[PDB]
């Protein structure tokens, strides 16, 4: 083939580690990943210990293999670096229900769903959107109406009304409503289906995806 | 009055093909890629070597070609029904591969996608479509002084049996090419309507157009299918066995007068398919309009 | 505070140290890249390309 | 009238 | 008031220095051919987006740093990969090449910028240092040795490590923004660091003071290069605009805009004689400006995605550019 010996060698070698990555990619291509995020001081860590820089933590639940990236501890630009998560399976975003009461926290938490949800790399990622400290919400609502937070809310100071309330307000923020949808599971520090609906909402994500690429529709 | 008819209809799905089918091989030049692509050289291929048999069945038995085409345009025009046939099914079992097992059916469609249902699927092709050249020659015959194509059927076997021959073979053809792949066919795409009736809710605000979309193309995709390649076998398969048992003189005469037409129906299909398989996803029509209106100026 | 002030100090004695600085004339420096811009036209394999029988990519 | 049908189209069988 | 008098003095001192500016600048830079370049080799074998490059010294070998946590040492000549480096957190958004050929530094999202070693008697790569200690996000990592190593992060500074101790020698702060780019001089003194406020600032090595601000661009600074002779900058911004400082006449001298284009840069190098200032854009495809004279000499199409990566080689032989999807080209 007019190669010495060392080329043949050498390309002997190439074939391997081609080998190596095409099985490597292969297997990562099995993987599910969560970006997880949220605002400052909501219920983000209690959600990580129910579930099990970038920190990674890897679960799996009926032989499939989850990963969650929670950017926490980067305060810097996140225009320079949210691109890295184009492709991730979905978003999951954990909110405090609680903190409607102390500008507004719950108005800084819809502004940033509103910087995440229409980004631009975004466009077809849906968002499992998580509601914690719904028992704190309920303990405090029937004290204090929303009127402190919500001047439109003309309803009355129950935790099903006012949750249902809240849950129409995030979800009005997604102005893509035929390429993603929004996910909404009202979770609590000790609920055991935290897992479940996220397995649930993942296998929807994945069989959608599916539909949009084997060419249906 | 159907001499000039059966050969102007055989132009027109003619054009309707090489254009369809031409211009989804332009523009595909995603997983089931590969098979849009297999399913459109089957068009091209089955639609293009045509206008022989349309200026044969003007004359209905002057074949103005040499012996040798009629072997190669039988061979291409039964190759290309069986590979057309097969390649669509396997197109509709990778769907189910990937749209009602997408966790736990993944290793699957690694070994039996595009890449080994193509190869598998034109070798059953080729391997099926023997007889048709093995078994096929020329002759003109002096009652009619006229050079016809026609088989013999006593290149393989012997006269005293051709009866059970053409009874086996036609029984066969039918039973590998229309009975097993629609049967698939079907199954696979009631088990994709199934899961795309639970997945997509449809107590929604305005969500359910995604549900309505997606089950009107799976019962088209089916039904197109049901009503192209059926009436072509059922004639067939009808006329073989009647003429066999005991029959009348107003049943045989109908299916003769009416089988080249069904052998006219089973052409429209083949240039259905990329309206009803490549040009459906939006993605196919901004990219070939894109590509046809780039280099193309902008007035006729 | 005094967090302020001293950043303000800092700055403001960073500001005035790259004050001391010679400059020369635009067209000085203009000058000089034009001549080295042409000292090594000759080494340059992307601006005057290489014969194929030098070129060790093909 | 019993004519074969394979000499008349495309497809034999 | 002591506030409003140290205001008074920063803005009395930033008019000096603009009248300083404006003295000496008499004429323009501005008082040929067309290029054209063919693919080489292709460069296949990596399955997500490629975030950096940088060519061996020898300019034979590469080093491709993409996200599917896995450096590439690629062998241009033959392309062949010589090693398949996997790494600890596929954030990765760097990588470098050290100038004797012995290590890789690579570095990204988890604010460590970890150093590969190549030659060693176990026949593998292993890690050799992990220097931690910043704070955000790493985005540019030069080795100015085998023993002493630049990054450059988004805690809007940059930092000179020392491989064997792994401390921090010397830390510069004066940034506003974070910090995208990073060059050494050719003789390894002085840096360039883009900062995402529109400024680019000239590091000494030696000391940690910075000697003066170069400004004038309107968005963040992507990435900058060295002019072959060691006073001239090529900051790429996300304005879509090229423009080359010169540090003498501490001024801008040069600006590369063309109306038809509206996307910004992300890498910029220069050629080996400097006069050909290459670019890559996000449009996925990269330019050629004739930096004497500011026009157009050439296009580099061919990538279906945004090009990221981009590196004149020291001989001036090629050009490699990387791009989203994961195929590496050589020009």
């Amino acid at each position: 083939c007019t190669l010495s010996a060392e080329d043949k060698a050498a390309v002997e070698r190439s074939k391997m580690i081609d080998r190596n990555l095409r099985e490597d990619g292969e297997k990562a291509a099995r993987e599910v990943k969560l970006l997880l995020l949220g605002a400052g001081e909501s219920g983000k860590n209690t959600i990580v210990k129910q579930m099990k820089g970038i920190v990674e933590t890897h679960f799996t639940f009926k032989d499939l293999h989850f990963k969650m990236f929670d950017v926490g501890a980067q305060r810097s630009e996140r225009k320079k670096w949210i691109h890295c998560f184009e492709g991730v399976t979905a978003i999951i975003f954990c909110v405090a229900l609680s903190d409607y009461d102390l500008m507004n926290r719950m108005h800084a938490s819809m502004k940033l769903f509103d910087s995440i949800c229409n980004n631009k790399w975004f466009t077809d990622t849906s968002i499992i959107l998580f509601l914690n400290k719904k028992d704190l919400f309920e303990e405090k609502i029937k004290k204090s109406p929303l009127t402190i937070c919500y001047p439109e809310y003309a309803g009355s100071n129950t935790y099903e009304e006012a949750a249902a309330y809240i849950q129409c307000q995030f979800e009005d923020l997604n102005k893509r409503k035929d390429t993603k949808e929004i996910y909404t599971h009202f979770t609590c520090s000790t609920d055991t289906k935290n897992v479940q609906f996220v397995f649930d909402a993942v296998t929807d994500v994945i069989i959608k995806n599916n539909l949009k690429d084997c060419g249906l529709f | 009055s159907s001499g000039a008819l059966i050969p102007a209809i055989y132009m027109l799905v003619f054009l309707l093909g090489t254009t369809g089918n031409g211009l989804v091989l332009w523009t595909v030049f995603r997983s089931a890629d590969i098979f849009i692509a297999s399913l459109a050289v089957a068009d091209l291929t089955f639609v293009v070597t045509l206008p022989l048999w349309a200026t044969y069945t003007y004359r209905d038995y002057d074949w103005p070609f040499g012996t040798f085409f009629c072997k190669l345009s039988s061979y291409l025009i039964f190759v290309n029904m069986y590979a057309s046939v097969f390649c669509l099914t396997g197109l509709s079992f990778d769907r189910y591969l990937a749209i009602v097992r997408p966790v736990a059916n993944a290793r699957l469609r690694l070994r039996v996608s595009g890449a080994v249902a193509t190869a598998v699927l034109w070798v059953l092709a080729a391997l099926l479509a023997m007889p048709v050249m093995v078994l096929r020659t020329t002759g003109d015959l002096e009652n009619t002084t006229k050079v016809q194509c026609y088989m013999d059927y006593s290149m393989v076997a012997t006269v005293s049996s051709e009866w059970a021959w053409e009874v086996g073979l036609g029984v066969s053809s039918t039973t590998v090419g229309f009975v097993v792949p629609f049967t698939i066919m079907l199954t696979c795409y009631f088990f994709i309507a199934q899961t795309i009736a639970g997945h997509f809710r449809k107590e929604r605000i305005e969500g359910l157009r995604k549900r309505r979309r997606l089950l009107s193309i799976i019962v088209v995709l089916v039904v197109t299918f049901a009503l192209c390649w059926m009436p072509y076998h059922l004639v067939k398969t009808l006329y073989m066995l009647g003429s066999l048992l005991h029959w009348p003189c107003d049943f045989d005469l109908f299916l003769m007068n009416i089988f080249p037409y069904c052998t006219c129906i089973s052409y429209v299909n083949s240039c259905l398919n990329p309206f009803l398989y490549a040009f459906f996803d939006p993605r196919f029509r901004q990219a070939c309009t894109s590509m046809l209106c780039c280099g193309q100026s902008r007035c006729a | 505070n005094t967090a302020s002030i001293a950043q303000a100090r800092k700055l403001v004695e960073q500001l005035k140290m790259e004050a001391n600085i010679d400059r020369i004339k635009v067209s000085k420096a203009a000058a000089d890249l034009m001549a080295y811009c042409e000292a090594h036209a000759k080494e340059d394999p992307l601006l005057t390309p290489v014969p194929a029988s030098e070129n060790p990519f093909r | 009238q019993r004519p074969r049908l394979s000499h008349k189209g495309p497809m034999p069988f | 008031s002591e506030l409003d008098q140290l205001r008074q003095e920063a803005e009395q001192l930033k008019n000096q220095i603009r009248d300083a500016r404006k003295a000496c600048a008499d004429a323009t830079l501005s008082q040929v051919g067309r290029i054209q370049m063919r693919t080489r080799r292709t460069l296949r074998g990596h399955l997500a987006k490629i975030y950096a490059m940088h060519w061996g010294t020898d300019s034979r070998l590469l080093v491709s740093a993409s996200q599917d946590g896995k450096l590439i040492i690629w062998d241009s000549y033959t392309t062949n990969k010589v090693h398949a480096i996997p790494l600890r957190s596929s954030w990765v958004m760097t990588c470098a090449y050290a100038p004797s050929g012995n290590y890789v530094a690579c570095g990204g999202l988890d604010n460590i910028c970890s150093i590969y070693n190549l030659k060693t008697r176990e026949g593998n790569v292993r890690v050799s240092r992990e220097l931690a200690g910043h704070t955000g996000y790493l985005s540019c990592c030069r080795f100015l040795d085998d023993n002493q190593i630049v990054t450059s992060s988004g805690d809007t500074t940059c930092a000179l490590w020392d491989i064997e101790t792994g401390q921090q020698t010397t830390t510069f702060t004066g940034h506003t923004g974070d910090v995208m780019s990073l060059s050494l001089a050719p003789d390894t003194r002085l840096f360039v660091s883009g900062a995402c406020d529109a400024s680019a600032k000239l590091w000494d090595v030696r000391e940690g003071m910075c000697r003066q601000t170069f400004t004038g661009h309107e968005s963040d600074i992507n990435a900058i290069c060295f002019f072959p002779n060691g006073n001239a900058f090529a900051t790429g911004s996300d304005d879509a605009t090229c423009r080359l400082f010169d540090l003498r006449a501490d001024q801008e001298l040069m600006t590369y805009s063309h109306d038809n284009i509206i996307c910004g840069i992300t890498s910029v190098s220069f050629s080996k004689s400097g006069r050909l200032l290459l670019a890559g854009y996000d449009d996925f495809n990269c330019n050629v400006w004739d930096a004497l004279k500011a026009d157009r000499a050439g296009v580099l199409a061919g990538h279906d995605n945004r090009v990221s990566c981009l590196g004149v080689t020291d001989d001036g032989m090629a050009v490699a550019t990387g791009s989203w999807d994961s195929f590496l080209k050589i020009w």
